[PDB]
């Protein structure tokens, strides 16, 4: 049994940060049509205390992933990703949105760009060492579920007219004492006449621009994970 | 006259299944340049690497619907959601 794309429930309160619901907003937009966006109106979840919720709110939308956004003094723009495997969480990661240097913030948006149709798969770019670290946990972690959250439907077809964006997850390279930086960019592919055969690309930066620090992890057990990977 | 190749000092790696490029080398982000400046050179680098690979390793089939490109299948083994049956 071949699964197809992996559903995804995006999730938020009514007192969600604004550019986190831009965030949600446009991951919905990206993975969609397999993909629901629901405000909880009632009030909030939070899933390193318990994942009852976040279980049942998955399984009632028939969802693989949950992508979550919430805020509070001590975690603040917080975007936490969780997978389901067989009714129950897999593996959470908690994504803390950092500042931008300017300080311009995260442009309202429904959608990555009026240049990309909704819906296409994208182009993936993992940069940076630590995604080649087997050691490091956390990388192995983020990769998987990146992946997983973007990958849509896979086949083994594509359009060559499709391959119109790209995102690009960064690692920043690691330092001893300090969380894990990454990067998330979106680029609307340009090709161009460069004298050869194949096209010279450019890119134009579109979509959010976002830089995260990582927080709490939660490991899937090593038995559920092995059977999960059963393929 | 643009150059389409893309030299780094550690190859690319594939996952054409999932349209996927890895550029292991290092995320150079020198701290003069902005930050997606610094960002948007190495993704350039890395999805010219990718367009390379897909155009020149991937079987292109044109027809009268269109000019599609086959996959090789995806070699990230990634988690199911639900148990095999």
């Amino acid at each position: 049994l071949i699964e197809g794309a992996k559903r995804v429930l995006l999730l938020h309160g009514s007192k969600c940060p604004t550019p986190l619901h831009t965030v949600l907003k446009v991951f919905h937009s990206l993975t969609t049509p397999h993909s629901v966006l629901f405000h909880k109106k009632n009030e909030n979840i939070h899933p390193f205390e318990s994942t009852e919720s976040l279980e049942f709110l998955a399984n009632k939308n028939d969802c693989g992933m949950v992508i979550f956004g919430s805020s509070n003094k001590k975690r603040p723009n917080c975007l936490t990703i969780a997978r389901i495997f067989d009714s129950k969480v897999l593996d959470m990661a908690e994504l803390l949105l950092l500042p931008d240097a300017n300080g311009e913030g995260i442009p309202e948006m429904n959608r990555l760009s009026m240049h990309v149709a909704i819906g296409l798969r994208p182009l993936m770019l993992f940069s940076g060492s630590a995604w080649d670290d087997t050691t490091s946990t956390t990388h192995t972690m983020l990769k998987s579920m990146l992946v997983d959250l973007f990958k849509g439907e896979t086949s083994d077809k594509i359009d060559v007219e499709g391959l119109q964006y790209a995102l690009m997850v960064g690692a920043e390279e690691p330092t001893a004492g300090l969380a894990p930086i990454i990067h998330l960019r979106w680029y609307k592919i340009v090709t161009k006449r460069s004298g050869h055969k194949l096209p010279r690309v450019e890119l134009e930066e579109i979509g959010p621009k976002l830089d995260f620090k990582v927080g709490r992890i939660q490991e899937a057990p090593r038995d559920v994970m092995k059977e999960a990977m059963k393929q | 006259r643009l150059p389409i190749t893309v030299s780094k000092p550690t190859p690319y790696t594939f996952d054409l299944g999932h349209l996927l490029a890895n550029d292991p080398n290092p995320l150079e982000l020198p701290k003069s340049e902005p930050l997606n400046a610094s960002l948007k050179a190495t993704a350039r680098d890395g999805v010219q690497s990718l367009l390379n690979q897909l155009l020149t390793t991937c079987p292109i089939t044109s027809s009268q619907q269109g000019v599609l490109l086959t996959l090789p299948a995806p070699s990230t083994i990634l988690p199911r959601h639900k148990p095999l049956p």
